[PDB]
């Protein structure tokens, strides 16, 4: 089993910047991917930017690509999301999501894809 | 059926194995070796209902389709039950497919573990290929 935790989060002014973390503990050696996944108000969960651990190598969905960054710590099980220029569109509670399992890409923002989740974090853009 | 070293790595060399996706022959063999033991019979039931099939444990939930796996995804279009036979073919030309997902080997936890950065084709050596 693996614990997710994360930290940061709150208000942000439009077009600034957050940065919330996960921090993963427990049987973290099997982790593949570590994702962060958002739910707007009246809205469904949504994958938002995926990490695959062991390339690297990292997916988006559009509305986010260019503004968001995800990056880890490998070494201490730490995933980011860096949020730039935020919009008011980005308003919603962020949920670090992983997996032990070697999910094919395609599927990798997919909420069904995942094991583990974290707590949720609220962001606020006003 | 369980492979010898070389057997195996003289059957992947003829399946255009060595460099695929960039892979030296040796990688592959490696990771059949931990995989499986080199068994194409292996077979290990996961938590999720899937299982993973076979002399390189191709998977149930995302590849192959074994009919008792919740959210098959089958990419791999082809039966579980193709990836025990004794020849290897079936296997191979799914984890063609699975290699090229995008991440290359990292797909093989086995392969990571015990093969990936280590001298690799150690696992060819002396099989006069
Ligand atoms: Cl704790
Ligand atoms: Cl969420
Ligand atoms: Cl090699
Ligand atoms: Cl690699």
């Amino acid at each position: 089993d693996v614990q997710l935790v994360e930290s940061g989060g709150g208000s942000v002014q439009a077009g600034g910047s957050l940065r919330l973390s996960c921090a993963a503990s427990g049987s973290t050696d099997s982790i593949e991917y570590m994702t962060w996944f958002r739910q707007a108000p009246g809205k469904a969960r949504e994958g938002v930017a995926a990490l695959y651990t062991h390339t690297g190598n990292t997916y988006y969905t559009d509305s986010v690509k260019g503004r968001f960054t995800i990056s880890q710590d490998k070494a201490k099980n730490m995933a980011y999301l860096r949020m730039d220029s935020v919009k008011s569109e980005d308003t919603a509670i962020y949920t670090c999501g992983a997996t032990r399992k070697a999910v094919p890409v395609r599927f990798a923002l997919d909420q069904s894809s995942y094991d583990y989740w974290g707590q949720g974090t609220q962001v606020t853009v006003s | 059926k369980v492979f010898g070293r070389c057997e195996l790595a003289a059957a992947m060399k003829r399946h255009g194995l060595d460099n695929y996706r960039g892979y030296s022959l040796g990688n592959w063999v490696c990771a059949a070796k931990f995989e499986s033991n080199f068994n194409t019979q292996a077979t290990n039931r996961n938590t999720d209902g899937s299982t993973d099939y076979g002399i390189l444990q191709i998977n149930s939930r995302w590849w192959c389709n074994d009919g008792r796996t919740p959210g098959s995804r089958n990419l791999c279009n082809i039966p579980c039950s193709a990836l025990l036979s004794s020849d290897i073919t079936a296997s191979v030309n799914c984890a063609k497919k699975i290699v090229s997902d995008g991440n290359g080997m990292n797909a093989w936890v086995a392969w990571r573990n015990r093969c990936k950065g280590t001298d690799v084709q150690a696992w060819i050596r002396g099989c006069r290929l």
